[PDB]
RNA sequence: GCUUGAGUCUCGUAGAGGGGGGUAGAAUUCCAGGUGUAGCGGUGAAAUGCGUAGAGAUCUGGAGGAAUACCGGUGGCGAAGGCGGCCCCCUGGACGAAGACUGACGCUCAGGUGCGAAAGCGUGGGGAGCAAACAGGAUUAGAUACCCUGGUAGUCCACGCC
RNA sequence: AGGACCGAACCGACUAAUGUCGAAAAAUUAGCGGAUGACUUGUGGCUGGGGGUGAAAGGCCAAUCAAACCGGGAGAUAGCU
RNA sequence: GCUCGCCGGAAGACCAAGGGUUCCUGUCCAACGUUAAUCGGGGCAGGGUGAGUCGACCCCUAAGGCGAGGCCGAAAGGCGUAGUCGAUGGGAAACAGGUUAAUAUUCCUGUACUUGGUGUUACUGCGAAGGGGGGACGGAGAAGGCUAUGUUGGCCGGGCGACGGUUGUCCCGGUUUAAGCGUGUAGGCUGGUUUUCCAGGCAAAUCCGGAAAAUCAAGGCUGAGGCGUGAUGACGAGGCACUACGGUGCUGAAGCAACAAAUGCCCUGCUUCCAGGAAAAGCCUCUAAGCAUCAGGUAACAUCAAAUCGUACCCCAAACCGACACAGGUGGUCAGGUAGAGAAUACCAAGGCGCUUGAGAGAACUCGGGUGAAGGAACUAGGCAAAAUGGUGCCGUAACUUCGGGAGAAGGCACGCUGAUAUGUAGGUGAGGUCCCUCGCGGAUGGAGCUGAAAUCAGUCGAAGAUACCAGCUGGCUGCAACUGUUUAUUAAAAACACAGCACUGUGCAAACACGAAAGUGGACGUAUACGGUGUGACGCCUGCCCGGUGCCGGAAGGUUAAU
RNA sequence: AAUUCCUUGUCGGGUAAGUUCCGACCUGCACGAAUGGCGUAAUGAUGGCCAGGCUGUCUCCACCCGAGACUCAGUGAAAU
RNA sequence: CUUUAAUGUUUGAUGUUCUAACGUUGACCCGUAAUCCGGGUUGCGGACAGUGUCUGGUGGGUAGUUUGACUGGGGCGGUC
RNA sequence: CGGCGAGUAGCGCAGCUUGGUAGCGCAACUGGUUUGGGACCAGUGGGUCGGAGGUUCGAAUCCUCUCUCGCCGACCA
């Protein structure tokens, strides 16, 4: 019985990341749709 | 040899390992080695293009000369080998003065002998040489297509082509499969058959020997449910249908070669 | 110890003896084109099948395939079954001729191993003609036949079996 | 030699009881099959929603699958309680 | 603190994943802990992570990803060469003791190793984005040699006993030591070497690959473990000086050999088989363009560095993932003693724990269990469950059969323990002396010493001797599937799926078929002894009959017919 | 027959007792050649059936360890 | 008009030969240290092939829907 | 209890759209051919359409309800 939530951290930050959502068009587009509405949660960087 | 496996246990039942004595029990010969990459049905978008393929057991592909443009050296073939890939093994072959190259095995070698390709050889077994000095009937195989591509016709294991007639300059070719061409005559081509003659009859006997040789299960169309093959579905094996492909073409049925680009060049088609 | 048994050795002679590579002529059924038009094939007589989408006919160019007219003669070989072109390779047996020779080593042989046409079988090559099957057309009181038009297993090669 | 045999780790999960607002949003305690193979697992990539993958059940794609999820269209529309 | 319980291939000890102060000290007990709490993984406050050598960063790749010019795409954007990234793999190097309330291969004591930089000196042909070699490899399977580790004895220190005997064949405790350095062994592969040449490695090449005469049978590379330096040092049972109840500081003997012994090491080694088993840098040698006294590289030596960050604690769990102080799920290394084939199981060591509700009484009922008189499936949808056989060695093994299997068919026979064979044999390992001695870690011989089956008899005890744990129910037919395998992850494990095989059919290469407007890749760096697709599904006996209709595959006479 | 409803078809066998079960009949409502026929050693957490074993499955339950239930103090929900 | 011979002169059909656009997952130097591509030679196909638009065919490979009502429940068979 | 399918001599069928005449193949039977059956070469006898109707210019025909035998469905919880 392994659980959904399987944690790895380098897995968490080449996919969702900071440099996983800036490179291509529409990463971009989540980083201003975060800031408009301006939480300090817009990616996971840590 | 061409042995019959003593039958022990399921699954050695019926086993036939068309197997060689003399194929060389040891390595590659590393500097003709480039790896593989293996890529089981998904070109570079993913996305599995080809069905029925995968995995199994890892190789190193052999590079292989093919079109034997040394024309003038002589060639000592030194020992056989089993490049896994192809069917049709494969004889590391050194020349006069230098390089050690390897070359498709054509039956009647053994290892030892002295071969030469151009157009100006002798006509035995591993010499390559362009249709214009031909034999005529004579019986050749790993045919070029134009004269300096290299090969693409009759390199499998046991094949072969037979030359039929001369048609100026051009040269066709009787094929092994019933279709017949034309090319002009002045592409390259060796005589003979190629080795591992036998390999015809190699029962693999059992799911285990398949699986790592690369094929891969595929399971009945009418087996399937019909969201996913338009035989599908069926209350108890029925098929009720007109056989087809997965993506609609009905095959046991119409000719689909329509190239068109080479429609030139075939003389007599198969019936 | 003997030589007439039987078997050796020495020059040769005739042959479709066996196994293996290739090779040549005639000729059939198809592939392709020209000349060319109502019939072709068929057995007793018809009708299937082929044909005005131009067959059959002949001529020109190829295709493989299998059999090797005539020489062929109760002729030559083989223990038998069976062997028919030529050609080169290997190689087996029968027999004449006179000398040298071992000096009965011979005859037969249930047990046994081996060979053994035809079809029949297994695996992979092969495919003309022909032909089990089978179909239709007649024939027939009926015709699961004899006849007719096509045709499949096989016929054929290597390799095991029988 | 072996998808060989009895059999642990491990992989799976056929049998009956318990549980069934439980210890757990499918597991425990005994018995059970495989167990150098078509093997299990570890980590890092690749595949996309009429599309992905499938030793093919319409099963699986985050506790949801005969077409996942979030936002927008959108107060869709409901003759029906 | 005493006593008793539980696990001991784990609930023990070290790490990655992950978490992110939970670690230690002094205090607080209002919330949090299925109660209390002077307690805690709860709060407050202070305090704790030392590296040239472990890891990361770093030199270099794999799947794979962005992807300059590009080809393509309506915009976005899709694909890709050059390139530059990406470890779960290759590239440099450290071990023993001590020590903190709490970290270590970091610090202090001791012995040292590793790659660079500068330069005194000695030499002097070096130098790629170039070539070559290597690093560079699989699976299985034994067997030989050893180490970890353990066991018995000797030595050495203390003991002889809170009821019988125990001054000796007697009890208990400890008998630890690395990297590196010198000598190179069991063991494996391998012919070295000198001259003269070569159309081979896009050119070049004193390298390498090849071809030829000479020359004697050696040099060399890799190499567990051993043996000494390492170590007249440390460690070391314990006893004493002190006595803050924690303990602090000096001192400190013996440190031996043999029997075993692996799944660890030589083993990236070797026999064998088909299913044919990763690429580049470090390092190594040889050239081009240059500089050619200078400059670069090699060697000895002296001297100077080795930037950065991670480390605390848990890590088979109360701290990661499961809404939680959850019987759940997570991967890798070390592996003790006695019986045991063992990493099964039984009981224990070091070492952690007693699963944060306890105290009574001992109803029915429920759950987990033990035996049950006589009987034996009568119960039931069905022997479901539960019960029972259950172990090595020796025999004795049917119908059928593809000749293998079947079959651990069925079915019975002995097991404990003491002595005798023999003051413990066979077998295993095996020092000195002796002898030749390529003066060795040699090679024969001899065999002390030390372990230790198995097997036969007598005899003796039990009621029962595989005594418990652990640990095969069994055959007689038949349907379906050939068979091991897979599936509804979470009500469906089989007859369903695959399967090797048989077949049809498509495909002649810029293949068909596919994923993409397209470029493109897959197929396949394969080319009809191979590829797609479909069907049925081991091998054995076989494959009847209709070509109508639906639909493909040939034909082009006619009728009919879209666009223009 | 895994197809055959009709039918427990009817006979042999096993039982004192046999709608399932083994062997055939042919009356195949509606088997039958690769939507494959028939057969098949081995194998299967497989589908029925049978004898032997063995046992609390049963006649018929009887006792008996231990965790709950119940009592006391602490703590203290939920469906509706 | 049926039927033939040649001529003038205009389409359409069919084939051979050819090179010059186009094709070239042929070879070969170069950009470039590059199995991408582009560029220039050379060989081979060759007005066909490929594509654009128009067009008949084919087209469950897909997409959008449609599949009455009374009815002594619904279906059937009626009736409308 | 209900659709689709019909009944033409012993046996089995065209006549039925759109009403007008009861034919046809094989049996009983008799004959030609042959020495004789059977076969071939030909004929005679065999019904007023299961039946009762009404309807009407005359009905197997045109319809309706019955006797019987086919056949189709008799389903969901």
């Amino acid at each position: 019985m392994k659980r959904t939530f399987q944690p790895s951290v380098l897995k968490r930050n080449r996919s969702h990341g900071f440099r996983a959502r800036m490179a291509t068009k529409n990463g971009r587009q989540v980083l201003a749709r975060r800031r408009a509405k301006g939480r300090a949660r817009l990616t996971v960087s840590k | 040899a061409v042995v019959k496996c003593k039958p022990t246990s399921p699954g050695r039942r019926h086993v036939v390992k068309v197997v060689n004595p003399e194929l060389h029990k040891g390595k590659p010969f590393a500097p003709l080695l480039e790896k593989n990459s293996k890529s089981g049905g998904r070109n570079n978008n993913g996305r599995i293009t080809t069905r029925h393929i995968g995995g199994g057991h890892k190789q190193a592909y052999r590079i292989v000369d093919f079109k034997r443009n040394k024309d003038g050296i002589p060639a000592v073939v030194e020992r056989l080998e089993y490049d896994p890939n192809r069917s049709a093994n494969i004889a590391l072959v050194l020349y006069k003065d230098g390089e050690r190259r390897y070359i498709l095995a054509p039956k009647g070698l053994k290892a030892g002998d002295q071969i030469q390709s151009g157009v100006d050889a002798a006509i035995k077994p591993g010499n390559t040489l362009p249709m214009r000095n031909i034999p005529v009937g004579s019986t050749v195989h790993n045919v070029e297509m134009k004269p300096g591509k290299g090969g693409q016709l009759a390199r499998s294991a046991g094949t072969y082509v037979q030359i039929v007639a001369r048609d100026g300059a051009y040269v066709t070719l009787r094929l092994r499969s019933g279709e017949m061409r034309k090319v002009e005559a002045d592409c390259r081509a060796t005589l003979g058959e190629v080795g591992n003659a036998e390999h015809m009859l190699r029962v693999l006997g059992k799911a285990g020997a398949a699986r790592w040789r690369g094929v891969r299960p595929t399971v009945r169309g009418t087996a399937m449910n019909p969201v996913d093959h338009p035989h599908g579905g069926g209350e108890g094996r029925n098929f009720g249908k007109h056989p087809v492909t997965p993506w609609g073409v009905q095959t046991k049925g119409k000719k689909t070669r329509s190239n068109k680009r080479t429609d030139k060049f075939i003389v007599r088609r198969r019936s």
